[PDB]
């Protein structure tokens, strides 16, 4: 979607492997603010939104 | 209120201890008041701050 109508998807009730996101070189910017990128496989979350 | 003088000392000591334990729940401007959350959530360059 466009940026004025940006698409928000809820992510819930799943086990997430974020290690395929860190190890992929396709992303020009992979920048996390409130969490370390390498700790994402060690934590549990709710209120996940894309 | 006969034994108020001892009770004030006991209450002041307990209240000081209680406030000291309440101070652990404050983040003091950090992202969280829990050390374990910071150690589990961040890399050392931001964790040191």
């Amino acid at each position: 979607a466009s940026v004025y109508a940006w698409n928000r998807k809820r992510i819930s009730n799943c086990v997430a492997d974020y290690s395929v996101l860190y190890n992929s070189a396709s992303f020009s910017t992979f920048k996390c603010y409130g969490v370390s990128p390498t700790k994402l496989n060690d934590l549990c979350f709710t209120n996940v939104y894309a | 209120s006969a034994l108020g003088k001892l009770q004030d000392v006991v209450n002041q000591n307990a209240q000081a201890l209680n406030t000291l334990v309440k101070q652990l729940s404050s983040n003091f401007g950090a992202i969280s008041s829990v050390l374990n959350d910071i150690l589990s959530r961040l890399d050392p360059p931001e964790a040191e701050v």
